[PDB]
C-alpha cells in the first residue's frame, strides 16, 4: 500500500460521490414544488422573505431550525399565535409594539416596517410553517 | 409601597362621545401603567400596558399616555359595551399596587323616583317584627336620600338602605329603604312616611300612611 | 526564501480581527443574560454578525497568509507577486474593516438599500450578511490570490502539498459562489446555503487544513516526505467519502425529503473519521524525530488541533448528527456548542499552529524564540484550550437542558421559548467566565511576541 | 384559548383555615407568574403575591406574608392559595391571573387573564332559612294606573337567594335589591310595578328559594282588609 493507491482512492472516491450527490439533488429538487407546496407561494410569500432578509431575524431567531439561538423559533410561531385567521393581525400587533421595555429582557428592535411589509411577513412565516419539514420542531414551542 | 388615585371616581358620558379618565402614582413609575376592564359577568380584561401600549385584540378606540408620575387613559367614541369598571395597575415595582378604579356610566334623562310605602304584612306582625318598606324606583342621576318620619318626627336608627346598578335596559337605578322596628314599637305610633328628595325637584316626594287603615 | 515575506501582514492582521471576534462575542455572552445590554445601539443581531463575520475573514486570512509561505519552500522558487500579495492585503483588509462597519455604523435594512441588494438580493442570510459588494470584492481578491500563488506551483515542483492545498483553495472559492445564488424559494434557499458552510467547513477547507498539518509536520519532523503526503492522501479521501453525502446532516428538517434522514445519519457517522487520523498522524510523525526542533510549541500546536478538532468536530459533531437525536437537538445550544469547539479546534489551532512556525522566521529571528516568549506562547495554548473546553461543557449542559424543558414535553408541559431560556441562566453566566479566560489567553498568545 | 377556572365559594369561621384552587388550560403552565389579587366590596384591588410553576419559587405581598401560602401543582396545571387564621377581613373575592409575559424574571408585570374570582365569606352565623313577607299595597291607597308590589326576604344565611314573581313569567318591571346585612344575617328585597287591571284581578306570586337551605316558599300578594 502507496502513496499512488492512496491517491487514487481520492480521486475517483470523490468523483463518484460528488457525481451521487449531484444526481440526488437533481432528484430532490424536483420534489420540492410538493413538499413546499410551491402552488401556494405568493408574491406575498416572496416578498415576506425579502423583508426577513433585509431585516436578519435569523440574526436573532432560527426558522426551521437554522439561524441564531437568540430568541424563539418562528418557523412554527403561527400556531402559537392565534394560528391560522388572526396571525396577520397580530402580527401587524407584534411589530408596532416593539422594543418591549421590560428590564433586563432579551429586546426585539423597532423595524418601523409598512402595513404592506408586515403583511408579506406574515404570508412568509405562515407559508414556511406548512413546508413538509418531516415533522420538525417536537411541539407548539418549537 | 406606592400608591394610586384615579379620577374621577364615577363618570357618566353617552354613546359615540369621548371621555378620558386619571390615574397619579404617590411616586415615579416610568412607563409602566396597565389599565384593565370590568364588566358584571365577564373576566378583567387588560385593555394597555406600559401607558400606552395597546393590548391585542382590544380596538384602537381606547388609548393611553404618560409617564412617571401622572397618565390617562382616553375613550375615542363610547361604545355601548364600554360602559363598565376601569382599574389601573403599576408594574414597575414589587409589589404590584392597584388605583381604586373609575366606574364610567351611561347619561340618561333626568327621571324623578315613583316612590311606594309598605306597611308590616300581617304575618310579620304575629311573629314580632316590623318591617316598614319604601321602594324609590326608576330615578336618575343615582343620587338622592331618603328620610324617615314617624308621626310628624324624623327617625334615623333601625333604617337599611340597598341600591341597584344602572339598569342595563332604561338605564336608572333604584333603591329601597327598610325601616325594622317591633311590633311593641309599631304599634306605638300612628303615621309613617317616606320622603324622597332628588334633583327632579324641589320639593319631596312624600309617601306615607295611617296604622289604622 | 525571502518573498515569504508577505505572509507577514496577513498573520498580524488575523490576530488583530480575532481580537474583535472575542470582544464582540463577549458582548453577546452579556447580553444573553443582561437582555437589552447595548440596546437598542447594538442589537444582539449586529454584534453576531460582526462576531461571526470577523471569524470567517481573520481565518482566511490566516490561510492566504499560510500559503504565501509553505508555497514557496514547497514550490522550490520565489512566489510569483509580492506586489500582487500587498496590494491584495489592503483591498480586502479594507473590504473587512468597510463591511464590518456598515454592520455597526446602520440599521442592517438601511444598509441593504444602501449598497442596492434590491439589485440582487444576498443579503439577511447567516454567514451571509455582508452586502453584494462585499461578497464580489471577496470573490475577485480571492480569484488574485489563486492566480498569485497558483502561478508559483506551475513553475516550481509540485509537491502533494501544494496541490493538495491548492485544491483546498479552488474549491473554498468556487464554493463562495453560492453565496450569490439566493433562491426565492426558502427550502431551496436552505438547501444550497449548506454548500457552502458545510461543503467548505466538512471538506474543502479539511484539505485546506491536512494541507496546512502536513507541511508543519515535514518540517518539524523530519520525518520523510513520501509517508507524510501518502498519510495526507488519506485523510482527505476520508474527509471527501464521508462529507459530501454527510450534508445530508444538515438536510433532516428543512423540506426535501426523507430518504436524507437515512443517507445524512448513516455517511455522518463516518465523518469524524478524518479526525481520528488527524490525530494519529499528529503523534505518530512527531513520536519519530530525525530531530529535536527548538520550537515545542508547534509540536504542541499541532497536536492540540488534532486533538481539539477530533472532540469538537467528531466527538461533538457525532453525539447530535443521528436524525433521531438530531430531530431533539436541532437548533439549540447544542449546535451553539458544537459550531464553537469544532470551529475552534480545527480552524483557529491550525492557523496558530503555522504561526507559530512560520513567524520567528520571518522577522528573520530564527527557527524558534527566546525561552521566555515560549513559555508565554505555551500558557496561552492553555488559557484559550482550556476555556474552550470549559465554554462548550456549560454551553452542552445549557443545550441538554433546553433539550429536557423545551423539545421533550408534549403540547402543555413544555416550556416556553423564553421562559426555558431563564432556566439556563446559570449555564450563560459560567460560558461568560470561561469567555474571560479566553480573551486574557489571547492576550498572553500575543504578548509571546 | 387561555383560560383561569377557580374553585366554588368557600365558607369559613374565624381563626379557621381556608384552600382555593385556578386550573389553567391552554397555555404552558410552568413557563408564567401566576398572580393573586384580593378584592372586597367597594375596596380597590390589593395583588396578594405570585407562585412560579416552573421551579416553585414564590413572592408575597408584605401585607400577606402571614396570611397567605401560594403553591403549584405541575402536572394538573393548577396552582392554590391557602388563606389562614381567617378574620371577617378576609371576606372578599380572590382572583387569580397570568402574567402576559412568561420567564422567571418578569416578576412585576402587568396580566393577561383573570379568573373568574373565588368568593370567601367569614361568619359564625349559622344556616338559616328566610322568612319571605308579601307587601301588598296601603290598603284603600289604589289611585294609579299601575300598582307596585313587594316582597321582603330577611334573616337568612348565607347567600345566595334566588327571588322570581309568578314562576320567572312576570320578569319585567321587576328589581331585586342587594342583600344586606343586620347582625348576623342577610336581608334583601324586591318589588314589581304592573297595570293597576292587572291586580288584585289576576294573581301575583313572590317565589323565594334559598338552597343553602333547602327551602322554596311561595307568597302570593293579598290586598289588605
Ligand atoms: C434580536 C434583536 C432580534 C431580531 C433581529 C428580531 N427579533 Fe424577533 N424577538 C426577539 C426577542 C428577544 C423575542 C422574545 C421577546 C419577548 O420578550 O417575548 C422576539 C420575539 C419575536 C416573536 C414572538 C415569537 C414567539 O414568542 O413565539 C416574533 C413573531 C418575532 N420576534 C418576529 C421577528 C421578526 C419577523 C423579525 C424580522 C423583522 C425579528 N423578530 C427580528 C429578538 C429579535
Ligand atoms: C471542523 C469541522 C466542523 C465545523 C467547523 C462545524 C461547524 C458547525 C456549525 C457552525 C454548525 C451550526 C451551523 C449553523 O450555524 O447552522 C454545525 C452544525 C452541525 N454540525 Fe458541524 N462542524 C464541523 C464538523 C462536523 C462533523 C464532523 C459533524 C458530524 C460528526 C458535524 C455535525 C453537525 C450537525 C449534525 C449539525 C446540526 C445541528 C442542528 O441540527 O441543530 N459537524 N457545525
Ligand atoms: C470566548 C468568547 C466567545 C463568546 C463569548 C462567544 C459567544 C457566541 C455567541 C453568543 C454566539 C451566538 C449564539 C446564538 O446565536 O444565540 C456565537 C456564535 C458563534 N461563535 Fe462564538 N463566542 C466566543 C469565542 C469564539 C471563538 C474563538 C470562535 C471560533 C471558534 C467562535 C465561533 C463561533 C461560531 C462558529 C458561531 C456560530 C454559531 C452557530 O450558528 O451555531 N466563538 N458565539
Ligand atoms: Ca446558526
Ligand atoms: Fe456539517
Ligand atoms: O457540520
Amino acid at each position: 500500500f502507496t502513496k499512488g493507491m492512496a491517491r487514487n482512492i481520492y480521486f475517483g472516491g470523490s468523483v463518484f460521490f460528488i457525481l451521487l450527490f449531484l444526481a440526488l439533488t437533481y432528484h430532490t429538487e424536483k420534489t420540492l414544488p410538493e413538499r413546499t407546496n410551491e402552488a401556494a407561494m405568493s408574491a406575498a410569500v416572496v416578498r415576506g422573505k425579502l423583508v426577513w432578509e433585509q431585516n436578519n431575524c435569523v440574526g436573532c431567531h432560527t426558522l426551521l431550525g437554522e439561524g441564531a439561538y437568540f430568541a424563539p423559533e418562528l418557523g412554527n410561531v403561527v400556531g402559537r399565535r392565534g394560528g391560522e385567521e388572526g396571525f396577520n393581525t397580530f402580527l401587524q400587533a407584534w411589530m408596532k409594539i416593539q422594543p418591549l421595555n421590560v428590564p433586563g429582557r432579551r429586546a426585539m428592535p423597532q423595524f418601523h416596517l409598512s402595513e404592506g411589509q408586515v403583511d408579506d411577513l406574515a404570508e412568509f412565516l405562515k407559508w414556511s410553517s406548512k413546508i413538509d419539514t418531516n415533522q420538525w420542531p417536537p411541539n407548539k414551542e418549537g | 409601597d406606592i400608591q394610586m388615585t384615579q379620577s374621577p371616581p364615577y363618570l357618566a358620558a353617552s354613546p359615540g362621545e369621548t371621555i378620558t379618565i386619571n390615574c397619579r402614582a404617590s411616586k415615579s413609575i416610568r412607563k409602566y401603567l396597565a389599565w384593565y376592564q370590568e364588566k358584571p359577568g365577564k373576566t378583567n380584561k387588560l385593555l394597555i400596558y406600559s401607558g400606552s401600549t395597546l393590548q391585542f385584540g382590544i380596538p384602537s378606540r381606547f388609548s393611553g399616555s404618560g409617564s412617571g408620575t401622572e397618565f390617562t387613559l382616553t375613550i375615542s367614541s363610547l361604545e355601548p359595551e364600554d360602559f363598565a369598571m376601569y382599574y389601573c395597575q403599576q408594574h414597575n415595582e414589587y409589589p404590584l399596587t392597584f388605583g381604586a378604579g373609575t366606574k364610567l356610566e351611561l347619561k340618561r334623562a333626568d327621571a324623578a323616583p315613583t316612590v311606594s310605602i309598605f306597611p308590616p304584612s300581617s304575618e310579620q306582625l304575629t311573629s314580632g317584627g316590623a318591617s316598614v318598606v319604601c321602594f324609590l324606583n326608576n330615578f336618575y342621576p343615582k343620587d338622592i336620600n331618603v328620610k324617615w318620619k314617624i308621626d310628624g318626627s324624623e327617625r334615623q336608627n333601625g333604617v337599611l338602605n340597598s341600591w341597584t346598578d344602572q339598569d342595563s335596559k332604561d338605564s336608572t337605578y333604584s333603591m329601597s329603604s327598610t325601616l325594622t322596628l317591633t311590633k311593641d314599637e309599631y304599634e306605638r305610633h300612628n303615621s309613617y312616611t317616606c320622603e324622597a328628595t332628588h334633583k327632579t325637584s324641589t320639593s319631596p316626594i312624600v309617601k306615607s300612611f295611617n296604622r289604622n287603615e | 526564501f525571502a518573498s515569504q515575506a508577505v505572509a507577514k501582514p496577513y498573520f498580524v492582521f488575523a490576530l488583530i480581527l480575532f481580537v474583535g471576534q472575542i470582544l464582540f462575542g463577549l458582548i453577546m455572552g452579556l447580553q444573553y443574560v443582561v437582555g437589552d445590554f447595548l440596546f437598542p445601539a447594538i442589537p444582539f443581531n449586529v454584534a453576531r454578525m460582526v462576531h461571526t463575520n470577523l471569524l470567517i475573514v481573520w481565518l482566511l486570512f490566516g490561510f492566504m497568509g499560510a500559503a504565501y509561505y509553505l508555497v514557496p519552500e514547497e514550490s522550490d522558487c520565489e512566489l510569483y507577486s509580492p506586489k500582487l500579495a500587498w496590494i491584495l492585503f489592503w483591498v480586502f483588509a479594507a473590504a473587512g474593516v468597510l463591511t464590518i462597519l456598515g454592520y455597526l455604523l446602520v440599521p442592517y435594512a438601511g444598509l441593504a438599500r444602501l449598497t442596492g441588494n434590491e439589485l440582487w438580493p444576498t443579503m439577511g442570510r447567516e454567514f451571509l450578511e455582508q452586502p453584494t459588494i462585499s461578497k464580489a470584492g471577496i470573490v475577485i481578491v480571492a480569484l488574485g490570490f489563486l492566480f498569485n500563488v497558483g502561478m508559483t506551483v506551475l513553475r516550481g515542483r509540485k509537491t502533494a502539498i501544494s496541490m493538495v492545498l491548492m485544491t483546498g483553495l479552488i474549491g473554498l472559492a468556487l464554493l463562495f459562489l453560492f453565496s450569490f445564488y439566493n433562491p426565492e424559494n426558502l427550502t431551496r434557499d436552505k438547501f444550497y446555503w449548506w454548500w457552502v458552510v458545510h461543503l467548505w467547513v466538512e471538506g474543502v477547507w479539511e484539505l485546506i487544513m491536512g494541507a496546512i498539518l502536513a507541511f508543519v509536520l515535514v518540517k518539524i519532523t523530519g520525518v520523510d516526505r513520501e509517508v507524510i503526503e501518502k498519510w495526507l492522501y488519506v485523510i482527505i479521501a476520508m474527509a471527501l467519502i464521508s462529507g459530501i453525502i454527510g450534508t445530508g446532516h444538515h438536510y433532516f428538517w428543512i423540506g426535501v425529503p426523507g430518504y436524507w434522514l437515512w443517507l445524512g445519519s448513516v455517511f455522518s457517522a463516518l465523518e469524524p473519521l478524518p479526525f481520528f487520523a488527524m490525530v494519529l498522524f499528529a503523534f505518530n510523525t512527531i513520536n519519530r524525530r530525525r530531530r529535536d526542533y527548538p520550537n515545542r510549541a508547534v509540536a504542541l500546536w499541532a497536536m492540540g488541533t488534532t486533538v481539539m478538532a477530533f472532540l469538537g468536530a467528531g466527538v461533538w459533531g457525532f453525539m447530535h448528527t443521528l436524525a433521531p437525536v438530531n430531530y431533539y437537538t436541532h437548533g439549540t445550544q447544542l449546535t451553539a456548542a458544537h459550531g464553537h469547539m469544532a470551529f475552534y479546534g480545527a480552524y483557529a489551532m491550525i492557523v496558530m499552529t503555522i504561526i507559530s512556525y512560520a513567524m520567528p522566521r520571518l522577522r528573520g529571528i530564527g527557527e524558534a524564540m527566546d525561552n521566555r516568549s515560549q513559555v508565554l506562547e505555551m500558557w496561552g495554548f492553555w488559557l484559550m484550550t482550556v476555556a474552550m473546553v470549559f465554554i462548550t461543557l456549560f454551553l452542552s449542559a445549557a443545550g441538554v437542558l433546553q433539550v429536557w424543558l423545551q423539545r421533550m414535553p408534549a403540547d402543555g408541559a413544555a416550556m416556553t421559548f423564553m421562559a426555558t431560556q431563564d432556566q439556563l441562566a446559570i449555564f450563560y453566566w459560567l460560558r461568560e467566565g470561561a469567555g474571560v479566560v479566553f480573551l486574557i489567553g489571547l492576550v498572553a498568545y500575543l504578548l509571546s511576541f | 384559548e387561555v383560560q383561569l377556572q377557580q374553585s366554588g365559594t368557600v365558607l369559613a369561621r374565624p381563626g379557621a383555615s381556608v384552600k382555593m384552587s385556578c386550573k389553567a388550560s391552554g397555555y404552558s403552565f410552568t413557563s408564567y407568574w401566576m398572580h393573586w389579587v384580593k378584592q372586597r366590596p367597594g375596596q380597590g384591588l390589593e395583588w396578594i403575591g405570585a407562585v412560579y410553576p416552573g421551579n416553585s419559587d414564590t413572592s408575597y405581598n408584605q401585607k400577606f406574608k402571614g396570611k397567605a401560602k401560594l403553591t403549584a401543582v405541575t402536572s394538573a396545571s393548577t396552582a392554590y392559595m391557602e388563606l389562614s387564621s381567617l378574620t371577617n377581613e378576609d371576606s372578599a373575592v380572590y382572583y387569580c391571573s397570568r402574567s402576559s409575559l412568561d420567564g422567571y424574571y418578569v416578576k412585576n408585570w402587568c396580566f393577561d387573564v383573570w379568573g373568574q374570582g373565588t368568593t370567601v365569606t367569614v361568619s359564625s352565623a349559622k344556616t338559616t332559612a328566610p322568612s319571605v313577607y308579601p307587601l301588598a299595597p296601603v290598603c284603600g291607597d289604589t289611585t294609579g294606573s299601575s300598582v307596585t308590589l313587594g316582597c321582603l326576604v330577611k334573616g337568612y344565611f348565607p347567600e345566595p337567594v334566588t327571588l322570581t314573581w309568578n314562576s320567572g313569567s312576570l320578569s319585567s318591571g321587576v328589581h331585586t335589591f342587594p342583600a344586606v346585612l343586620q347582625s348576623d344575617l342577610y336581608t334583601l328585597s324586591s318589588s314589581v310595578t304592573v297595570t293597576s287591571s292587572t291586580r288584585p284581578s289576576q294573581s301575583i306570586t313572590c317565589n323565594v328559594a334559598h338552597p343553602a337551605s333547602s327551602t322554596k316558599v311561595d307568597k302570593k300578594i293579598e290586598p289588605r282588609g
